[PDB]
């Protein structure tokens, strides 16, 4: 059989659950508090460490405390192949970097799920956010 | 190592810029370095691009607080026959721009539906995944040519799924609150689920309260089989591969083995059918299991009371119209006695002598070929014990297969499971098994003692019937019996006696 192949058994289970599921989001969440293991096999990237701490960039910018990864991978809705929320349907994060905390980088993907950018400084609330 | 789900089956020679890339194994090797990916902007992202996804390889393991499993034990299989549904799908393959995977064609149930689909799959784009038409060739084979036509014609998966909801609705609405696809091989079938199947935790059917058995995209809400119309999801299913508890060959084989009737078609919907059958063999033909019990989905206990009213009066009275020295109870695996004040000797026959009580049964499978001239003395008594041609002693009591309800499904060979209380496997009705018989004719008798418009009738053989008597209680009784009478026997039931019954036999203890 030909292809190229994509994921690892790790991610088999997970996202068999979450292309299946109604609410994709919900069963991600649910899944790991039933003690499932976070989606890996993402995008991490050889970077610097000296750009802004901006969360959605065009190119690689992270700090002592970030880590850069390639933007789809850390997308749900892209690692399990369905349909984005977005009602346009266009996926934020594709085509882009995205900028998560060392601390939380051990979950890419949620991260990205439970957290919200800034329409202000392009960093994310709670997680770099000067406002307020 | 690493999985097949999600093979990207494209024919680019090219990886997929760390941006566009979904996992790190399909990034582009010119971006690779020390185990990591690194962003080379002289390597610009991909403006467009169309990657055809497999979606071969689900693996379904999870163990979620909430979230039912959609495979199932043996156990619940058969809990809940009636939501049996058969399930084969014949696929296509990927062929122009892209290799590697195989896309739904023809969809077959264990009704008789066939539903055909446009190739359609999953491909992976630069903003979004797009589900779209894809090209593809029926399988290499010769056997596969009947696939070719059906390339063309078939329809939108905008369509099928709602067919699919519709058809399911339809079978099961009064059987069951759930389905079940009976599987061989779950593999392609799981994946064709993807295309009509969502998951989560329980829910209920707007309006009713029934367990929701299906979901609406176009509007968040979900439905029981009774209301679903126009829902196009169906929401949680239940599945079983039969081809995992313990198989020697293929399907045809296995199935050929215990049928006659079911003939193969290279046809999804036959694979369907034939996989059906061959579970129900498998835990119906293998003798009835009276520690499962079935729930009431609608007027059985009126035909229970109706069936045990006529079995009491029919062997009541042949054993005081003959004088039966024996009773040859064939087919009871307990050790009730309709008549149980009855003076007779009472021996007791089964193929299942039920262990509580394992010592009043005689274990015996009952065939003519070998048994016809064993029970001589007396008279044999089959009520809903099915078997051969029936020795002429006898009183029996059969179920028509050919009679429809929610109670008689489908089975093997030409037969069915007729699933009252308990289910039960029926062979389908021989009327050359009754050669030796007579069909039973109607009467009413009692010999107890007796008390707006009454009714005179030949058939009620009572003391006070000489002529002018529609004594009261024993009118009603009679009225009463009457339905019962009736109720079984446009209810399928059919009764057949030995020659020599006689109501003159019967009149005779009231004629003296
Ligand atoms: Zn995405
Ligand atoms: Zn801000
Ligand atoms: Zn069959």
């Amino acid at each position: 059989h030909a292809g190229n192949a994509t994921e690892v058994p790790a991610n088999s289970t997970v996202l068999s659950f979450c292309a299946f599921a109604v609410d994709p989001a919900k069963a991600y969440k649910d899944y790991l508090a039933s003690g499932g293991q976070p989606i890996t096999n993402c995008v991490k990237m050889l970077c610097t460490h000296t750009g802004t701490g901006q969360a959605i960039t065009v190119t690689p910018e992270a700090n002592m405390d970030q880590e850069s990864f390639g933007g789809a991978s850390c997308c749900l809705y892209c690692r399990c192949h369905i349909d984005h929320p977005n009602p346009k349907g266009f996926c934020d994060l594709k085509g882009k970097y995205v900028q998560i905390p060392t601390t939380c980088a051990n979950d890419p993907v949620g991260f990205t799920l439970r957290n919200t950018v800034c329409t202000v400084c392009g960093m994310w609330k709670g997680y770099g956010c000067s406002c307020d | 190592n690493v999985t097949g789900l999600f093979k990207d089956c494209s024919k680019i020679i090219t990886g997929l810029h760390p941006t566009q890339a979904p996992t790190h194994l399909s990034v582009d090797i010119k971006f690779k370095t020390e185990g990591l990916c690194v962003d080379i902007p002289g390597i610009p992202k991909d403006m467009t691009y169309r990657r055809l996804i497999s979606m071969m390889g689900f693996k379904m393991n999870y163990q979620v607080n909430g979230y039912p499993n959609m495979f199932i034990t043996r156990e619940e299989a058969i809990r809940h026959v009636r939501a049996w549904i058969g399930f084969d799908v014949e696929g296509c393959h990927a062929t122009r721009d892209a290799v590697g995977t195989n896309l739904p064609l023809q969809l077959g149930f264990s009704t008789g539906v066939n539903l055909v689909a446009v190739p359609t799959g999953y491909v992976d784009t630069e903003n979004n995944t797009e589900f779209t038409r894809v090209n593809a060739k029926p399988p290499p084979g010769d056997q596969f040519k009947h696939l070719i036509p059906l390339m063309y014609k078939g329809l939108p998966w905008n369509v099928v799924r709602i067919k699919i909801v519709q058809m399911l609705s339809d079978t099961l609405k009064g059987l069951s609150d759930r389905v079940v696809f009976v599987l061989w091989a779950h593999g392609f079938e799981l994946t064709s689920m993807k295309y009509f199947v969502k998951i989560g935790p329980e829910r209920t059917c707007c309006l009713c309260d029934k367990r929701a058995t299906c979901f609406s995209t176009s509007s968040d809400t979900y439905a029981c089989w009774n209301h679903s119309v126009g829902f196009d999801y169906v929401y949680n299913p239940f599945m079983i591969d039969v081809q995992q508890w313990g198989f020697t060959g293929n399907l045809q084989s296995n199935h050929d083995q215990h049928c006659q009737v079911h003939g193969n078609a290279h046809v999804a919907s036959c694979d369907a059918i034939m996989t059906r059958c061959l579970a129900v063999h498998e835990c119906f033909v293998k003798r009835v299991d009276w520690s499962v019990e079935y729930p009431i989905i609608g007027d059985e206990l009126r035909v229970n009371s109706a069936c045990r009213k006529v079995q009491h009066m029919v062997v009541k009275s042949a054993l005081l119209a003959d004088k039966f020295p024996v009773l040859h109870d064939i087919g009871n695996p307990k050790a009730i006695k309709c008549v149980p004040q009855a003076e007779v000797e009472w021996k007791f026959y089964d193929a299942q002598p039920c262990s509580d009580k394992a010592y009043k049964i005689e274990e015996l499978f009952y065939s003519y070929a070998i048994h016809h001239d064993k029970f001589t003395d007396g008279v044999c008594l089959f009520w809903n014990c099915n078997v051969d041609r029936y020795p002429a002693n006898a009183i029996v009591c059969r179920f028509d297969t050919r009679v429809l309800s929610n109670l008689n499904l489908p089975g093997c060979d030409g037969g069915s499971l007729y699933v009252n209380k308990h289910a039960f496997h029926t062979p389908a009705f021989d009327k050359s098994a009754f050669t030796n018989l007579k069909q039973l004719p109607f009467f009413y008798y009692s010999d107890s003692p007796c008390e707006y418009v009454p009714l005179k009738s030949a058939t009620c053989i009572t003391r006070c019937n000489l002529g002018g008597a529609v004594c009261r209680h024993h009118a009603n009784e009679y009225r009463q019996y009457l339905d019962a009478y009736n109720m079984m026997i446009s209810a399928g039931f059919s009764l057949w006696i030995y020659k020599q019954f006689d109501t003159y036999n019967l009149w005779n203890t009231f004629t003296r």
